[PDB]
DNA sequence: AGCAATAAAGTTTCCTTCCTCCTTGCCGATAACGAGATCAACTTGTTTGCGGCG
């Protein structure tokens, strides 16, 4: 759930490094922002850090 | 209600089975003949059968000792399914370059559609719109490339 | 995270965060109404109480628990006692490329060798094997390597033999008191599940052969390989740094063999005849013509290097027991003959070793020791050796004293 | 002897006339639960004690009330075996009598208002076997019996707490059985203080006012009055002569007319004699003697009402004047012989701030209930509750009794609540030892420790549930309707069951049973602790209790308790140990009267003995006179010494009574070190039974009794003759006189075949009996796992001779032949259990089915259609058992596996596999399956098959049963037709049912046909009803957790023999590892070519002094020869009278062994079988301390025609030459253990990890990596090898990039390195900053 | 062999769409019972620091 302890927006999506449209994912092309949905993206596994 | 995070009519049913089961265990004077639950709560068997899951199974904590003092905890005895594995991505990349190895000899677009769709994870019919051939030929050449990569040997089957 | 039957498991911290949040939100809601202040007071005492209880539960005020009557563990104990990161998880470490088993003895061995049950090292040197199968082209890739491997072809074992020569290892008893509690040996494969081990280093390890277990570790890289070959290797580690003492003592058995040999009866036979050298005592006793333990005159050829580091040969005759004659056979060309002319108590052997090292250097002492083991165990077996109820002695003069 | 005993006799060399046969051994648990459940009317225990204790309950008003009457139980639905099979607890119902009575609150007690006298079910409870355990959920378990300190009173004194003083501080403690403790104590400065449950210090005297007492009465009680009297100007004073004792004269002590003690002068004993003598108390004295004295009692001006001096205030002469003026010619004051009579109370008082009672209650309240408003009644209520409410306080009159003894009252009994007199007595007794009189006492003295048992525990737990009930019960009494609210409408029965089920499942005490060997169970059941609740802990508790105390003698075995941290704490019961009715101990003793040992007994306490004297059994009786010798080593006073003969009161019975049975069984204990005996018997339990049951020869006598009461075996319930026999069961027919009339009297016995232990071992039973043979009652009919002919059999007896051999016996290591593995005679089994469950998901149900995708038919070939294996197969790691499958959802794939599908094109179903498979490393044999499925669900087909085959089993069994029974009854149903005529062969030839119509006469016999039909119909009725009941119970489905559909469960079988590494030892701590096996042909051998089995290291005989192992070794060689001499005769087939004589003389060797035997009694075939058994060797009892002698060992050996010392010439197998010296040779009886080579080994290259910190795990079960401690670091530092430890800290532990790229480099041939940083470090960083800190790092 | 056509078949999209359910928030109707404690801990223990505590 959002705005809770696991608000993934801040810490990171459980859908690990997925964007909104679901194009870029799972550590594959880290320094790519989803050009479709314009969602700037970081935190694959920085669920361990943020 | 704030602290609990489970729905409400859940607990209605729970209180209800509690009342009923005590009441009727007094009626009978002994236990555990579930068909009585079925009849008295004449809704369905699967109803309470599911409810039994839904309600009666609660939270537990992570670091509790493992019993006969502190040999280990529950944090030792844990299992996972989504692990890393090193050679599948390895041979995946081998097969990617084998795809290239097959298709670099083949029509100009199809190499490119399958490259840029399979390489950097871009769009497929994005090219079907570019050529505007109906993708009949696309279908055909996709099949032939499959037939050509049924020309190699690799386990991980 | 969830469980098999849908159940869950959690970290208590979360709970503590939540109460805080609830209280604060309440306080906002309250503040929007300008409410009578006493409520605010209670609200904030409960606030700060929640706060520090997050930090460290039962320090200021008494601690919060779950239903079990047990604390909701705070932060601090991520860091503290043994349980903390430092002493559990950071310094002392769980390890792969490691293993363990039970132990036993290889007497015949040479010190630098160590018994390996097959499948253990078989597993352990796995990626080396795979490199070699893609090298030879047997396993053109990785999969067939695995598959032939789980098929266990003769080539598999051949290739292991190729590798493990000169491929040393590390072995460990627990607990590690002094730095010799671990050493650096060289493999020898054996068909069992149990390690053989050179006897003498029971004492560096305080080991007794009655149910021990040891572990094994690996210098994967070369630096560590060479350090272990150079530093912890058994030849290097033979004297204490605490006190300049040989730690390699033959405790209890081979001592007895030598004492039984190197001994002077009068009784048996052949008393007082004449020989060229010890090789005739071999001729005789291996035919069984003489008591080994019998003072008889013979001739010996002793050496010293009293020159500026150059030998000085001489020879002369000796009324001596025969065992001494034999035991001169093995002495490596530096010693006098007085060395043997007693029936060899433990410390005599200590000084045997010491002196040998003092003058003649190192490796001769090593070999000298090894052969002492072999030969004394041999003649210990020859010895005839047991006890009885009838070997127990009662002095006739005890009852009267009492 | 008995039939079973005629089979195989074990000789004796004991010589002391035994009085007693050992009792039933595990009587105590049986007793406890028996008395717990039993309906006691009056002498309450457990249940009725609880009910009649919570005697009825009434409303928050006090208007209505339910009432206890009585109770009853049911019988269980299921038998034992179905319960253990089914996976369920074994339990009994409960049934309760109750009466809801109401009385009219209009009327004063108009009791006729309402009566609902009905019955009540509430809860089941568990019950016990005839063995001791409770099964739970199909799990056999054990709870332990506890020990702890009594309730009551306790005295002690610490020694220099504020060590600056180096001073004693006495104090007293009170511990109710239930309720609050209490502490009285002193301070450095001789003042009294008190605390409840270690509350803060408070003056004692406060409470005395809180109990409605004034200072006047206080010191009246505590202090005797020092009375001065003011006779018209001067001070005179009353004197007791023995107050001035060791004291010195303040002035001219004299008489009215006579001087006794001058100035400066000590009041010697003379002057005490004078003063008592010449009749003086009233003595003129200076007025100045007062100033410094204390007024006893608050003296006033009666006209004013003014405290001229408040009570407990020092005195003077201006106050003397004013008091003399007031009309007080007499002043009570306190006596102060600070030596003896110190005014400690006066001091403690005038330290105390308070006077009024009320505010004292207030201050106590405000202490214990801080901040809360001081409402009067609340303080009153607090105070009454803490010690004067039955609700929350009690003594367990044991407490009361012990206390009264500590009071030196008479009355054993009392209340559960305090009295004021008793408390006051505490105070005075405390101050009296503080003056010196009497003493504090000890803890280790067992007289202060009381044991504690199951029924008491159950008592406490269920009455806790009763209280939980009583809450809401009262809640709704006061309020709801009365007419309509039935009594059982109100209640719940969950919580009671919750208490019961938890500590039968949650307590530390409740434990699995240790199913390895008979000893394991019986002794683990006799095992004692002081831990758990109401007990102690390792780290806090120290040495004082761990050690020995003399009172343990004959109650506790000193020589069985482990080497771990829990050394001396737990300790086993002794042999003939019993419990006092209270929970204390006792032990039987032989009375010594007129010198004669009376043959009676008394089970005497842990206290009584300190008074009396005891004689020892090693003492030689003077044969119906007395003890022969004068100075008999007797014992008393926590010690022993030497006393006369007439002097003694009592004697022990045996020489054994001290030890445990585990201790008792090694022979020749009398010749070895203790710690050796410890480890010997400690590992002795830990053994394994072989396939076969080989005997020992050297015994003690007891093996039969433990063989019996373990309860593993068949038994002769009732005498008979063997009817039917088989590899799985038998049937017996019962003897007539024993056959009471009602039943046809045929026991049967279905046996337990290959079945699993909780230590995962092969369990089984087997006959040692034949067919067509009589049976006496009690005897056994089939052996258990590890025994033979009613005698223990848990190892094997084997040859050995000891000397070095080439460094294969360096330090105790062992070497053997190889024939014995041909015989497989230490080989054993480890069957393993495995399961797989179907569940209902959120989506839908898991399914079990043969069909699965991507399967090689090789796998499937061994499965049936539902996906289940055929019984009897042989299998291996990777093999599959159960085709369980899982309906799944979907995913968003990536082009990678997209193209793997493009290539492979194996379609993904909407289902996966979830199959059960053989774990890596394991291979074995299936022999059985079971399945469990819910009431509600279709029974998956093979479960129907097995329920059907079980019906075939069951109905066949019952068919057999009733067919036999009714076959007996057809005897009548033929015979009685014979009554009333004759159809001699026209009866029999024609079909038998068609006999009723045959020759038929009127008068009585129509009824005889009618009753014939009656019994027939009765019988078929029994048949049908029985079918119905049983077929239902079998067909009845299962009771399951939520989410479950059904389960399968599997067993396996694997068989283990030796590979080196294997551990073994004997009965003497003589541990051992194997280093090698030997071919025969290098074995040492003898004159006659016989090689040896086993070889050994004699350096470690004296080093630890396990010398008795020698003695048996002589015997180990010895009696063998006899059997050989007999087998020699046997194969020679000599003659019976030869056997007769030779045997009788074997038994007729000894001087004065008690047993003495004849055989002209016995028949020929008995000789034959006996001899045929003995051919292997003649077995013996060596009693523990009444053992045999060297005369006798050498006597048997000289008949055996051998070296007297039995130490003899041997030649080498290898080379074939004689050794130097002869060597002692013989047999040991030795063992194997469960610290096995395969059980322990593990390696690991690469695998799983952690997740929170990604580093590896530990455990062979979970493919574990090993640990590397700081100690190992420090060593490595010592050498100084950087790269090594660097590596193992980075790559083989955490650095993930590191591990990856190194693995890469290796398979590439590259042996090189690259480092990183551990994640765990940064984790620490993040914890730090979470703690609110700017932790950070300075970049280079 | 390369190239397209017609016809057929299966779709994924996908989008509404109206049934149905499900969950987020609120406010209400007779009158008065009692300031908690509640089921625990057994006092490790020696050394050392600091606040009182004179
Ligand atoms: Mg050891
Ligand atoms: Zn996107």
């Amino acid at each position: 759930e959002r705005d809770g302890l696991f608000c993934a927006r801040i810490f990171g999506p459980v859908k690990d490094y997925e964007c909104l449209c679901g194009k870029y994912k799972r550590l594959k092309h880290r320094g790519v922002i989803c050009e479709k949905c314009g969602v700037e993206v970081t935190q694959t596994k920085v669920r361990r850090e943020r | 209600r704030s602290r609990d995070w489970v729905p409400r009519s859940v607990r209605r049913n729970a209180r209800e089975v509690a009342q009923a089961i005590g009441q009727l265990e007094q009626e009978l004077g002994r236990n555990a003949t579930e068909t009585e639950v079925a009849e008295r709560l004449g809704i369905d068997i699967a109803d309470y059968r599911q409810m039994l899951l839904d309600t009666n199974n609660s939270q537990l904590f992570s670091y509790d000792e493992w019993r006969e003092e502190h040999g280990d905890s529950i944090e030792l005895v844990t299992d996972d399914h989504q692990r890393e594995n090193p050679l599948q991505q390895l041979l995946d990349s081998n097969l990617r370059q084998r795809v290239m190895e097959a298709i670099e000899t083949l029509p100009e677009r199809e190499k490119l559609v399958l490259t840029l769709y399979y390489q950097e994870e871009l769009n497929l019919k994005e090219i079907g719109a570019v050529l505007e051939v109906g993708e009949s030929r696309v279908s055909q050449l996709h099949s032939q490339a499959i037939k050509r990569l049924r020309t190699k040997l690799g386990k991980l089957l | 995270v969830p469980l098999d039957g849908g159940r869950f498991a959690t970290s208590d911290l979360n709970d503590l965060y939540r109460r805080v949040i609830n209280r604060n939100n309440r306080l906002k809601r309250l503040l929007d109404l300008a409410a009578p202040d006493i409520i605010v007071r209670n609200e904030k005492r409960m606030l700060q109480e929640a706060v520090d209880a997050l930090l460290d539960n039962g320090r200021r005020g008494r601690a919060i628990t779950g239903s079990n009557k047990r604390p909701l563990k705070s932060l601090a104990d991520m860091i503290k006692g043994k349980q903390g990161r430092f002493r559990q998880n950071l310094l002392g470490k769980r390890v792969d490329y490691s293993g363990r088993s039970v132990i036993t003895v290889g007497p015949y061995l040479r010190l630098h060798q160590c018994g390996l049950p097959k499948k253990m090292a078989l597993e352990l040197f796995k990626p080396f094997i795979y490199g070699k199968l893609e090298l030879r082209g047997l396993a053109t890739t990785i999969k067939a390597a695995k598959k032939m491997v789980e098929r266990e072809e003769a080539v598999v074992w051949d290739i292991l033999d190729e590798v493990i020569r000169e491929h040393p290892v590390l072995l460990n008893r627990a607990p590690t008191l002094h730095r010799l509690g671990i050493q650096a040996f060289e493999p020898v494969l054996i068909e069992g599940k149990a390690i053989q081990l050179h006897p003498l280093v029971c004492a560096a390890y305080n080991a007794d052969f009655d149910g021990d277990q040891m572990a094994v570790h690996v210098p994967l890289t070369l630096e560590a390989q060479l350090e272990a070959r150079a530093l912890m290797m058994s030849t290097n580690n033979i004297l204490s740094p605490a006190n300049g003492e040989p730690i390699i003592v033959p405790s209890q058995d081979v001592v007895l063999g030598l004492y039984y040999m190197t001994r002077d009866c009068v009784n048996a036979k052949g008393e007082g005849m004449v020989l060229t050298g010890p090789k005739e005592a071999e001729r005789l006793y291996r035919s069984g013509l003489a008591s080994l333990h019998a003072r008889v005159k013979v001739r010996i050829t002793e050496y010293e290097k009293d020159a500026n580091g150059e030998l000085v040969a001489k020879t002369s005759l000796k009324d001596t027991t025969v065992g001494r004659a034999i035991l001169w056979m093995i002495v490596p060309k530096g010693l006098p003959y007085s060395i043997v002319n007693q029936a060899l108590g433990k410390k005599a052997i200590s000084k045997m070793l010491n002196t040998c090292y003092r003058i003649l250097g190192l490796k001769p002492t090593v070999i000298f020791a090894d052969q002492i083991m072999y030969t004394g165990f041999a003649y210990a077996a020859r010895s005839g050796a047991s006890v009885g109820i009838d070997d127990m002695v009662i002095p006739e003069k005890k009852h009267e004293i009492i | 002897y008995s039939y079973t005993e005629k089979k195989r006799i074990r000789k004796d060399f004991g010589k002391r006339p035994q009085v007693l046969d050992v009792p039933y051994l595990l009587s105590i648990q049986l007793d406890s639960f028996q008395k717990f459940i039993e309906q006691d009317p009056e002498g309450q225990y457990g249940l009725e004690a609880a009910f009649r204790s919570v005697f009825p309950i009434q409303s928050y008003s006090g208007n209505s009330e339910l009432q206890y009457v009585s109770y009853r139980l049911g019988e269980p639905v299921f038998d034992v075996q179905e319960c253990q099979i089914r996976g369920v607890t074994y339990s009994a119902p409960l049934r309760v009598k109750l009466r809801l009575v109401i009385y009219e609150r209009e009327a004063p007690e108009g009791t006729v208002k309402d009566i609902k006298e009905q019955e009540v079910y509430m809860g089941e409870i568990p019950l016990m076997t005839d063995n001791g355990t409770f099964v739970i959920n199909g799990t056999e378990r054990v709870i332990v019996s506890q020990l702890h300190r009594s309730p009551g009173v306790f005295f002690d004194s610490d020694k220099g707490k504020t060590h600056s003083s180096g001073k004693v501080l006495y104090n007293a403690r009170i511990i109710p059985y239930r309720g609050s403790w209490l502490d009285f104590e002193f301070d450095p400065k001789d003042n009294l203080f008190v605390r409840i449950d270690r509350r803060r210090k408070l003056p004692a005297t406060i409470i005395l006012r809180a109990l409605n007492y004034t200072t006047e009465q206080i010191l009246d009680l505590f202090f005797e009055k020092v009375i001065f009297e003011i006779r018209d100007n001067k001070l005179q004073m009353e004197l007791v002569p023995e107050r001035l004792r060791g004291e010195t004269a303040s002035f001219d002590i004299e008489a009215n007319g006579k001087v006794y003690v001058e100035k400066g002068r000590r009041i010697t004993a003379r002057h005490i004699r004078q003063l008592e003598k010449d009749d003086v108390k009233l003595i003129e004295v200076p007025v100045e003697y007062i100033a410094g004295k204390v007024v006893a009692k608050d003296y006033i001006d009666e006209s004013t009402g003014e405290l001229i001096c408040a009570a407990n205030m020092e005195l003077s002469l201006d106050l003397l004047a004013k008091l003399s003026q007031s009309g007080h010619k007499r002043i009570e004051t306190l006596f102060t012989n600070d030596l003896d009579h110190g005014p400690y109370i006066s001091e403690t008082l005038r330290v105390d701030p308070t006077n009024d009672r009320l505010s004292a209650l207030v201050e106590i309240y405000r202490m214990m209930r801080p901040g809360e408003p001081p409402t009067r009644e609340a303080a009153e209520s607090l105070f009454e509750n803490l010690f004067f409410s039955e609700d929350r306080y009690d003594l367990s009159a044991v407490g009361r009794m012990k206390f009264n003894r500590s009071l030196l009252r008479e009355e054993i009994e009392g209340s559960g609540i305090l009295s004021k007199d008793d408390i006051i007595d505490v105070m005075k007794k405390l101050i009296d030892i503080r003056n010196g009189k009497g003493e504090v006492d000890d803890i280790d003295h067992l007289g202060n420790r009381r044991i504690r048992s199951v029924g008491e525990m159950a008592e406490n737990q269920f009455r806790v549930g009763l209280v939980r009930v009583e809450r809401a019960v009262k809640e709704r009494l006061s309020l709801g309707d009365l007419d309509t609210l039935m009594p059982q409408d109100m209640i719940n029965a969950k919580p009671i069951s919750a208490a019961v089920k938890e500590f039968f499942g949650s307590s530390q005490l409740s434990q699995f049973m240790d199913q390895n060997n008979p000893l394991s169970e019986i002794t683990h059941k006799r095992r004692i602790s002081a831990l758990g609740p109401g007990g102690l802990t390792r780290e806090r508790a120290g040495f004082e209790v761990r050690d020995v105390h003399p009172t343990h003698y004959g109650r506790v075995c000193p020589i069985e308790t482990p080497e771990g941290p829990n050394i001396g704490l737990i300790n086993s019961l002794s042999v003939y140990a019993q419990t006092n009715e209270y929970g204390f101990l006792e032990t039987p003793y032989r009375k010594v009267t007129d010198g004669v040992v009376t043959d009676e007994i008394h089970y005497l306490s842990a206290i009584e003995e300190g008074n009396y004297v005891i004689a020892q059994a090693n003492s030689n009786l003077d044969e119906e006179g007395h003890f022969v010798e004068d100075l008999v080593t007797c014992r008393s006073k926590g010690e022993s010494s030497l006393f006369s003969r007439d002097q003694v009161d009592y004697m022990d019975v045996s020489t054994q009574q001290v030890v445990s049975v585990g201790a008792s069984l090694i022979p020749f204990l009398e010749h070895d070190d203790a710690n050796r005996a410890l480890m010997g018997a400690n590992m002795q339990r830990q053994a394994v039974p072989t396939l076969r049951a080989d005997k020992p020869l050297v015994g003690t006598g007891m093996e039969r009794a433990v063989a019996v009461d373990s309860g593993v075996t068949a038994v002769a319930k009732r005498g008979g003759v063997v009817q039917y026999v088989d590899a799985s069961r038998i049937v017996i027919k019962v003897n007539e006189d024993e056959m009471y009339p009602g039943e046809a009297g045929i026991d049967i016995y279905n046996l337990t075949k290959y079945t699993r232990s909780n230590q995962n071992t092969c369990i089984n039973q087997m006959p040692c009996v034949s067919l067509g043979e009589p049976v006496e009652r009690g005897d056994v009919l089939a052996d258990g796992p590890s025994t033979d002919l009613g005698e223990l059999a848990l190892g094997q007896n084997m040859r050995v001779a000891f000397m070095p051999w080439n460094g294969y016996n360096f330090e105790d290591s062992i070497l053997v032949s190889e024939r014995v593995v041909q015989e497989d005679r230490f080989t054993t089994i480890h069957i393993q259990e495995l399961a797989c469950v179907s569940r209902d998901t959120k989506l839908g149900p898991e399914e079990i089915t043969a069909d699965i995708p991507n399967v090689g038919e090789a796998a499937l070939s061994k499965l049936d259609e539902s996906g289940i294996v055929y019984i009897g197969a042989e299998v291996t790691g990777g093999d599959i058992l159960v085709g369980k499958v899982t309906p799944k959802g979907e995913t968003q794939l990536t082009p990678e596996e997209k193209l793997l599908r493009a290539i492979f094109g194996e379609k993904a179903s909407d289902v996966k596999d979830s199959s059960l498979r053989v774990p890596n490393g394991v291979s074995g044999t299936v022999i059985d399956v079971q399945v469990f499925t819910r009431d509600g669900v279709e029974k998956d087909k093979r479960a129907l098959e097995i329920e059907e085959m079980q019906l075939k089993q069951a109905k066949k069994d019952l068919s057999e049963e009733l067919q036999i029974l009714e076959a007996g009854l057809f005897s009548r149903i033929r015979a009685v037709l014979v009554a009333g005529g004759v159809e001699a062969e026209k009866l029999d030839k024609l079909p038998r049912d068609r006999w009723l119509e045959l020759g038929l006469t009127d008068e009585e016999k129509q009824n005889q046909l009618e009753q014939l039909a009656e019994q027939y119909d009765e019988l078929k009725h029994e048949f049908e009803k029985k079918l119905e009941a049983k077929r239902r119970k079998i067909t009845q489905g299962d009771d399951l957790a939520p989410g479950v559909l059904k389960i399968v469960k599997v067993y396996l079988a694997v068989k283990r023999r030796i590979q080196p590494g294997d551990k073994m030892a004997g009965r003497h701590g003589n541990k051992g590892v194997i280093s090698k096996i030997n071919p025969i042909e290098d074995m040492p051998y003898d004159e006659n070519g016989t090689p040896v089995d086993i070889v050994l290291n004699p350096l470690g005989v004296p080093s630890r002094m396990n010398i008795g192992q020698i003695l048996e070794t002589h015997l180990g060689m010895a009696a063998k020869g006899i059997g050989d001499k007999i087998n020699a005769m046997l194969k020679q087939q000599q003659e019976v009278a030869k056997l007769r004589e030779f045997i009788q003389r074997a038994y007729d060797l000894g001087a004065d062994v008690r047993q003495k035997v004849d055989l002209s009694t016995f028949s020929d075939e008995e000789v034959m079988r006996l001899a045929e058994n003995l051919r292997k060797g003649m077995p013996i009892a060596t009693p523990v301390f009444d053992g045999a002698k060297e005369a006798e060992i050498k006597e048997l050996l000289k008949l055996g025609d051998l070296p007297t010392s039995g130490q003899i010439r041997l030649y080498d197998g290898r080379t074939g030459e004689q050794f130097e010296r002869p060597v002692t040779v013989g047999y040991m009886y030795m063992l194997k253990l469960n610290h096995l080579v395969d059980d322990k080994m593990h390696a690991r290259s690469t695998g799983s990890y952690s997740l929170v910190t990604q580093q590896p795990l530990g455990g062979k079960a979970q493919f574990g990596g090993q640990r590397f401690g700081e100690m190992e670091v420090w060593a490595l530092e010592a050498y100084g090898a950087a790269y090594t430890l660097q590596e193992m800290l980075t790559v083989k532990s955490d650095d993930v990039n590191g591990r990856t790229k190194m693995y890469k480099n290796i398979v590439d041939g590259n042996h090189q390195m690259e480092p990183g940083m551990p994640e765990s470090f940064n984790v620490l960083l993040k914890e730090i900053r979470s703690l609110g800190i700017n932790i950070e790092l300075e970049d280079e």
